[PDB]
């Protein structure tokens, strides 16, 4: 006879996420082939991990940090490393993760120095953790996690930054994140005064990337910003 | 030695929430901290307890805990993960009766004044012993949120970092009896939310000397015994080196 | 795996807010349009992530900022959740339509027709009352219960192997039809009371209409959306 | 084994009692809130036993005892068949959410975003109507029949690793905020009726939260409440 | 074809304590794993078991009992074994079981004399089964179930309360329980006067605990008493 | 995906006497054991098979029957066997079996001759079948089935009434029952003039019984009877 069935509270309820099939209509279409079309995104971590370029503010912003001549005991350019922050939202990491909800891996800053072929000198590159001060002094960054980029011939240097964080996973979409203040501070300090060569422009330009670790997991799919189109 | 939660709490695998090799160790790492705790006398009531917090101890010096290496290294990592192991001594004699609970509190804010912000060094001399109150009891004085002029502000009538004091017990404890010992022994592990907390603002643990049974002794005998205590951090893992805290 | 293309995609998202028919349609002329042209406007969903106008492939999306009374207005519709995670240029999946009502209490009935084809805009006379010709028909028109919703799921029917989530070329000859698809979308669906001309009522009732792509596949990674810095 | 952590918190029990959305909402500002800002206040229900004041977590519970004129009433949940059997400091469970209508045949919608993201606070123009932007999404928006009832088992979402029953730090930097955990928290939920704005009510229509702890996990042993001697 | 199920007549229902799961709206998320959390608590009798101290009135009532010099034939004090009792209200024994409907097993007073070291003396720890009178003599107090303990090596006992009871459980929360009268005493009578020495303070405190026996079991869990967050 | 179920035209009906379960709202329960108690009655057929007193209109009703000195040719008693005659409403044949629909079996009426030890004499036992009127001769009840008891080593004598229907089972509460009247008639007759010795009392009493037989069998339980509460 009949199968006695007893409906749940749940009864004729459309829930968006329901990881579940649903009635076929209009089946047995046999779709055309698309053997021939290369590089099928499997998984958008193949993205997050292409360096991109990042902005700076000196709505039109600059992708490079200017050098100036002057050496001085202050940062040349120090960001904090934010997922939300501005210098991150025209990237392909912080674009596709903020429209997640949690991630864990390490950004991984590419530089590129633009100058001239016969400059030579030496950068510093210090990631510091979230302290209540960002660091400014050199000797400030030399205490952090640092690396020493010559120009040599390293013209392009991928200061990985590294996770260390007391959750597994981090907010993705806020300013503060953690205890008291914005999560860390990439600085690229120059470290020896830069020799340009004469009849070789002064002030060259020093071109930022924003890739992913290896390691990096996005987690949380939310709904996005629809403030792109207006 | 009471350890706590385990057979061995000195086994302490590395954090897995960073990317980086943890400064497992500093310059000296086989010594204890002492410092001064305020004297047990009569006139301390039933339950006024004493709280220590752990790391809170090591920064605001509280009784002389001097940290030494230890401070100049928590001040120049950002994520700190330790277990302690601390020695409350007090010199019980045949004429004292009574009975301390010295215990290791998870998690609560003890230090912190039923009605305002932290409390002092100088505050914590003027008054000696915190007496059990309403307060204390209910958890009524945990800081209360500074909702603002738009919400009307309610009747915080209850906080989950209470003390019943009846309970505290249940904690990895030992009692300071008259007449069995004279000094407890207290190891406990890491603990937190996270696989490692902060390390300027983190409270996972907390000595705590409770007055279960008060003080009494003849006049003329032997006064007012004096309280020490000994903190020692067991295997640590320093994460996120930078410069000193500002 | 949050970030894998086929679980990505895979959940339930608006895409536009349609009118439900009550008499037998006159499907939208194509453009352009030239006015006292007696028609029947935003009753038909196309089922396509790209941008919408008049029930039609558009290049562009726009909106209304300030809609004064002089000109038809036009349902132009946009998958928000889609082009901020579209990191990509083709994306072929199979759709999972769900049609939610936003009237109290409504019987409605939701009809299709696929890439290609064209609504049947007639009536025929049974029992002296004017039933419509999207009554019947080989496609799929599903029906819903009094306060029911209609759901179910479509296979990638139309005649292009794969999506242009960004195109490039000229559908048409040029002019003002490069970047204009003609076969990018499931199809085109609509909802109509299922009650004959002669029971017309007066109130213009809405509906509301889910998308979730099943299986999807995305292909060649490209851009993601611009967003602003203000 | 009724003692069981996993059987004796595996029940459901109430929350809150929030009023439910017809427009496109403001989510409470964070404090302190100074008077004069327009906001939606107590349509929130921050899932979590500890205590709540507007939406967001507190250090202590305060409910109302002579609730006079002048001022906002704030929302205060607390789970107190919890805290009267939390024995313990930590607490990680997969968290089960009914959402039950206290209004007679509602026809309601049940969105949620996880710990750490935030509400999606604008509208979209669709077909002449503010549709808002709640209606869309990533994340589960479950929709109820009229008269229904809304269940979905969320998992631990939260970046840290537990909940703190009991929690002694500092989640930003000290002087009143010990005692206050930032990430505990399985996400917040609200209800909103499914029509867009120009169909917004004037009744203000309440339902209730409930909670079941699926797969209950308990560590540290601590203290129960205090019961007094009157 | 479709299988004929008939629902049966508690169909819709949401019950608080069905024992069985719900759908999954957010699935396919990894925790943040908890292997490093030390003491997990799989089971409420792990806390039972743990001596708490109890309360005597003489709300600052006193852990302890303080023993007056004088020898007397009558209870130093003898409060009654009833788990709703409030000499138990603030232990874990009377705390956890409070919120339970049904115990079985060994209340386990763990007494420690707080006195000088020199002190030299018996006290009689005499249970009494429920009785319609209060028993008060020393001689009422030998005919029960008593043991003798000396302040030797024992400066701390643990007298194991029978479980003498007409059912396999007992109510919980309940002042009669059983037949007339208050479900026993525990009566610690002083047995031979105390010999304290000079300078050594003469009264005494003795310092009463509250645990359960390895046999004790629980049952049926209720709603319990929200009555300590006013 | 969903399982299609079409429900059946009985849904969301309770039907009182339903052969199936339901769910389980406070499960795991583990019972006090009940291995003490002796006699569980699994079936109710072990108390119609106990035999009890019968009743006598001489509400004041005696369950013995008064032995006349007087010989004559009519019946010391004679009452009709019929489940629903007032000379077994207080029995527990009559009165398991008037709460049911259908019996098929023996009665079995146990006499007790209560007179003195030194009686002698005969009694004649005659059943009959149903007759359209009552037998009253002894002539008329030797033709019948009967059986001769003597007051020898018989002081108690169980005289099987035969089952002779003509269906396989009988209504139990009928004045009618088959054909024209009374379904059957018992009749103790006096056969030999009874021997009372002097300084014994004249006038004896048997004492009649009601059991059941071996073969005694009930089918369907009706709802009862709910006068004897008023």
């Amino acid at each position: 006879g009949p199968i006695p069935t007893a409906p749940r509270e749940n009864s004729l309820m459309f829930l968006s996420t329901t990881p579940d099939d649903t009635v076929p209509a209009y089946g047995n279409v046999r779709t055309p082939p698309v053997n021939y079309l290369p590089g099928e995104i499997t998984d958008l971590l193949q993205l997050a991990r292409i360096p991109t370029l990042m902005a700076f503010g000196r709505d039109a912003y600059v992708p490079y940090v200017a050098v100036p001549t002057q050496f001085d005991d202050k940062p040349l350019i120090s960001f904090p490393i934010t997922l939300s922050d501005p210098v991150y939202q025209n990237t392909l990491v912080g674009a596709i993760s903020s429209n997640f909800a949690n991630y864990r891996g390490c950004i991984q800053i590419t530089l590129t120095f633009c100058g001239p072929m016969m400059a030579r000198g030496k950068f510093l590159l210090s990631y510091s953790p979230p302290n209540g001060t960002q660091p400014q002094t050199l000797s400030e960054a030399m205490q952090c996690t640092y690396s020493i980029w010559d120009i040599g011939l390293n013209s392009s240097w991928t200061f990985v930054i590294p996770y260390i964080s007391p959750s597994d996973y981090r907010e993705t979409r806020a300013i503060t994140n953690s205890v008291y203040s914005a999560d860390g501070w990439f600085s690229l300090h120059k470290l020896t005064k830069i020799t340009l060569p004469p009849d070789c422009p002064q002030s060259p330009c020093i071109l930022f990337f924003a890739s992913a670790g290896e390691d990096y997991t996005l987690r949380l799919p939310v709904d996005c910003n629809p403030s792109y189109v207006f | 030695v009471l350890c706590a939660y385990v057979e061995d709490p000195t086994k302490s695998d590395p954090p897995s929430s960073s990317t980086d090799q943890p400064t497992t160790t500093f310059t000296a790492i086989d010594r204890w901290y002492t410092g001064r705790l305020n004297s047990w006398t009569k006139a301390v009531k039933t339950f006024s307890f004493q709280a220590v917090p752990l790391p809170g101890a090591f920064l605001s010096r509280q009784g002389g805990l001097n940290g030494g290496a230890f401070t100049a290294t928590l001040h120049r990592h950002f994520l700190m993960k330790c277990g302690w192991q601390v020695q409350v001594q007090c010199n019980l004699t045949q004429f004292h009766q009574g009975a301390l609970l010295v215990a290791m509190v998870p998690e609560t804010t003890l230090d912190v004044k039923p009605d305002g912000k932290a409390k002092s060094l100088q505050e914590l001399n003027e008054e000696q012993w915190v007496e059990m109150s309403d307060d204390y009891r209910t958890g009524k004085n945990m800081p209360f949120q500074s909702l603002g002029t738009y919400y009307r502000p309610p009747n915080w009538t209850w906080g989950p970092n209470f003390i019943n004091p009846y309970q505290v017990t249940v904690f990895p404890h030992q009692i300071l009896n008259a007449r069995t010992s004279t000094s407890v022994d207290i190891n406990v592990p890491y603990i937190g939310e996270t696989p490692t907390q902060s390390s300027e603002t983190q409270n996972s643990w907390t000595l705590l000397v409770m007055v279960l049974v008060p003080l009494d002794y003849k006049e003329g005998a032997t006064t007012d015994p004096e309280i020490t205590f000994s903190v020692r951090p067991t295997s640590p893992y320093f994460n996120g080196l930078r410069n000193r805290y500002t | 795996n949050h970030t894998n293309v086929k679980f990505l995609f895979d959940r339930s998202r608006l895409l536009n807010v349609i009118k439900v028919l009550e008499k037998d349609a006159v499907f939208p002329r194509p453009f352009p349009t030239a006015t006292g042209t007696q028609q029947d406007d935003g009753y038909f969903c196309l089922l396509t992530p790209r941008p919408t106008v008049a029930s039609r492939p558009a290049t562009r999306f726009g909106l209304y900022v300030s809609p004064s009374d002089s000109g038809v207005l036009a349902n132009t519709s946009l998958d928000f959740n889609f082009y901020s995670l579209a990191c990509f240029t083709y994306f072929r999946s199979d759709l999972e339509v769900t049609v939610v009502s936003l009237e109290p209490d409504l019987e409605f009935a939701v009809g299709w027709f696929p890439s290609g084809s064209e609504y049947q805009a007639s009536s025929f006379v049974y029992d002296q009352l004017h039933v419509p010709y999207h009554f019947t028909g080989r496609t799929p028109r599903a029906f819903a219960s009094k306060g029911g919703k209609v759901s179910f799921v479509l296979p990638w029917n139309s005649v292009s192997s794969v999506l242009p989530v960004r195109w490039g070329g000229a559908s048409k000859l040029s002019s003002a039809t490069r970047g204009l698809p003609a076969h990018a979308d499931w199809g085109t669906i609509y909802a109509f009371i299922p009650r004959p001309n002669e029971k017309k009522s007066t109130a213009v009732k809405h509906v509301a209409v889910y998308i979730r792509y099943k299986n999807a596949r995305a292909w060649c990674p490209s851009m993601l959306p611009f967003r602003s810095y203000k």
